[PDB]
């Protein structure tokens, strides 16, 4: 049936997702709520903590801190361009609107994932190995104190929802083949992918949650929330390099954030 | 670009 065809394309997804993504959501609550076996994350909650974690795990701490999150950003677009390549269609498409759509659609992708390793006390860094606290985080001097206040508000609402693994991978599935994206050369065939995405999220919904009225609703409208974040991130790069020099930015942030 | 090569890798 087709019904049974999305279940099977929800669950390929999810498949691909678990291969691509090394920490989970469903570990990483179960290191946020104190319930893994393995080494537990070492806190970063302050100056000292930060020195000591440095080690477990030149620059002023404000810069070496922003800069680490861009270094796992890297890391990150890497992991989501190869969930990309395993949604079916998607290496099939014109090369430039592969590029295209991961160029515009990675920071949304980032900030949904983030959003599993976030709780509102702090964030799990490197894998789990370590875990900095929201009010360590907004500690740091201007601009970087507020860099990702942003994104643990939307985090906390992002996961009161309680979406699991299954769930995200066909929400981000979705995002990725966004046939607005700017410079696109063909959008039929994207929207032709995602349009299917869309109705397998629906039924994943549908099954997954059926007590959770409009959830799918919910989660369109966080796609558009998720837009707004890194429209706000991006003017606060701009700030950030219009105050901040010497500060050299990875090359694959450079061609992601240009004429972007 | 780099994105493109990321994309190209099997
Ligand atoms: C906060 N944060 C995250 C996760 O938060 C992210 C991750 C990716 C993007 C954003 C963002 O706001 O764009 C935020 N990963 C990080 C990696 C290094 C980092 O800075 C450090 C953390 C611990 C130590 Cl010992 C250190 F010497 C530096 C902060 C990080
Ligand atoms: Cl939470
Ligand atoms: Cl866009």
């Amino acid at each position: 049936p087709e019904s049974a065809d999305l279940r099977a394309l929800a669950k390929h997804l999810y498949d691909s997702y678990i291969k691509s993504f090394p920490l989970t959501k469903a570990k990483a609550r179960a290191i946020l709520t104190g319930k893994t076996t393995d080494k537990s994350p070492f806190v970063i909650y302050d100056m000292n903590s930060l020195m000591m974690g440095e080690d477990k795990i030149s620059k002023e701490v404000a810069i070496r801190i922003f800069q680490g999150c861009q270094f796992r950003s890297v890391e990150a677009v890497q992991e989501i361009t190869e969930y990309a390549k395993s949604i079916p269609g998607f290496v099939n498409l014109d090369l430039n609107d592969q590029v295209t759509l991961l160029k515009y659609g990675v920071h949304e992708i980032i900030y949904t994932m983030l959003a599993s390793l976030m709780n509102k006390d702090g964030v799990l860094i490197s894998e789990g190995q370590g875990f900095m606290t929201r009010e360590f985080l907004k500690s740091l001097r201007k601009p970087f104190g507020d860099f990702m206040e942003p994104k643990f508000e939307f985090a906390v609402k992002f996961n009161a929802l309680e979406l699991d693994d299954s769930d995200l991978a066909i929400f981000i599935a979705v995002i990725i083949l966004s046939g607005d994206r700017p410079g696109l050369l063909n959008v039929k065939p994207i929207e032709d992918i995602q349009d299917n995405l869309l109705q397998a999220l629906e039924l994943q919904l549908k099954l997954n949650h059926p007590e959770s009225s409009q959830l799918f609703a919910k989660l369109l409208q966080k796609m558009t929330d998720l837009r707004q974040i890194v429209t706000e991130h991006v003017q606060l790069l701009q700030v950030i390099k219009k105050t901040e020099t010497d500060m050299s930015l990875h090359p694959l942030l450079q061609e992601i954030y240009k004429d972007l | 670009s780099l994105l493109k090569k990321l994309l190209l890798a099997p």
